[PDB]
């Protein structure tokens, strides 16, 4: 009720929510526990290929 | 630097050579004794690169040098006990060439356990793969190859270095009364960092 036109605002924020990457961001909303093992992973496919 | 110290490689010293070799004379006919490479760098430290290109007779007859300090050889009936304070200024060279990660650390050296127990402090080369260790040190060869004799900074010459040589063995030091306390609480430390699984690791201290 407040948007009598329209804009090149209105269409680039609704692109970017359906587009980002939904395998990164899962990781934000963890502590230290969780964020240190898929680390520790990471240095182990290193060496075993 | 120092005049006091020798310079060779893994294949340059066989068996004998640096410590005590016996031949007998041409114009005598009679076994004698002749110093080696450790009896002439008294008080010194003696310098050794590459310690892969080596059988294991050389490094047996070696073993009272780092714990001793000391040459005991009686060859063919003819005593020859001397002593040398030398220290071994040792270069370990791993068996690839790089440390490799996928290994254990005692996989990629060639050193037992005598060997490394009768040794002292046992340093490891810190290798960094970030873009910040060839950002930094390549500035200081384009320092060197640029300006010749002019990227040396110091802010005391030689000439006083090898003055304050002789000042160290003048006054010897002593040990506090308030010193005995520390040095038992910190060993053993060191005694559960030592057994890091159950009860033998790695490094034996």
């Amino acid at each position: 009720a407040s948007h009598p036109f329209m804009t090149a605002v209105d269409l680039m924020e609704a692109s970017q929510l359906c587009s980002m990457d939904s395998k990164a961001n899962i990781v934000h909303g963890l502590s230290v526990l969780e964020i240190c093992l898929i680390i520790a992973m990471k240095h182990l496919n290193d060496i075993y290929e | 630097f120092s005049p006091r110290a020798v310079y060779t490689s893994g294949k340059a010293s066989s068996a004998a050579g640096l410590t005590a070799a016996v031949v007998r004379d041409e114009e005598s006919h009679e076994f004698v004794i002749e110093a080696g490479a450790l009896m002439l760098a008294d008080n010194g430290v003696c310098c050794i690169d590459e310690f892969d290109k080596m059988d294991v007779r050389d490094q047996v007859a070696i073993h009272e040098a780092m714990e001793q300090q000391t040459i005991s050889i009686t060859k063919a009936g003819v005593k020859a006990t001397l002593n040398a304070r030398t220290s071994i200024l040792a270069a370990a060279n791993p068996i690839s060439g790089h440390y490799d990660r996928s290994k254990s650390l005692k996989q990629n050296i060639n050193l037992s356990a005598p060997i490394m127990s009768r040794f002292d402090l046992f340093f490891i080369l810190v290798d960094e793969c970030n873009e910040v260790t060839d950002y930094a040190i390549a500035r200081r060869i384009v320092d060197l190859h640029s300006r010749i004799e002019e990227s040396i900074d110091r802010v005391y010459s030689l000439d006083d270095i090898r003055r304050y040589l002789l000042f160290a063995r003048q006054f010897k030091p002593k040990i506090s009364k308030e010193s005995e306390d520390f040095i038992v609480e910190q060993y053993k430390h060191l005694r559960q960092r030592d057994g890091s699984g159950v009860t033998k690791s790695s490094w034996r201290i």
